């Protein structure tokens, strides 16, 4: 029980891969899990870190999130070098 | 871009004709004025979907003009982020 306690305290580095989730939709669920225990990175950087343009084109056309300079022109650095 | 400051009262004959001839556009062949926009950078997912499926859609097939505010705040930066993502 201590322990479980303690596995809850740090309860965002946790998540759950749920029965309704389909194998084809494992990354998407990677990205959630990670930037979420970011709060660096952000969702385009690691687009670019892997070689997946569908997932940035996805995250770019998203309209509820509103990409600011600094994180596009961090993006475009990458995808540069 | 081509931008004018113009009075008021200027007649609509004058930057009409300065549009389609000085400026080289096209006569419009539809002319859709969008209004209102609620405050929010965050507009509706449908909503979003309208704009730029919709509407910018129909204007690049008909040839039409949308005209709403120039600026980056509101239904003008709306239109303009349904411009963007359907070019």
């Amino acid at each position: 029980q201590a322990q479980v306690e303690r596995i809850m305290t740090r309860k965002e580095l946790l998540t759950v891969y749920s029965s309704e989730d389909g194998s084809e939709e494992f990354e998407t669920i990677v990205l959630k899990a990670l930037v979420k225990a970011c709060g660096y990175l952000d969702e385009l950087r690691l687009a670019v870190a892997w070689n997946r343009v569908d997932i940035a084109q996805s995250e770019l056309f998203r309209g509820d999130i509103q990409w600011r300079s600094f994180h596009l022109e961090a993006s475009l650095m990458d995808a540069l070098l | 871009s081509n931008f004018l400051r113009l009075s008021d009262r200027t007649d609509p004959a004058a930057v009409y004709s300065l549009v389609t001839r000085t400026w080289g556009f096209r006569a419009p062949n539809l002319v859709v004025s969008v209004l209102g926009g609620s405050g929010g950078p965050v507009l509706q997912t449908w909503l979003q979907d309208l704009l730029r499926r919709g509407l910018v859609r129909a204007a690049q097939s008909t040839g039409a003009w949308i005209v709403t505010g120039g600026l980056h705040t509101g239904i003008g930066r709306h239109v303009g982020v349904a411009v963007r993502d359907h070019q």
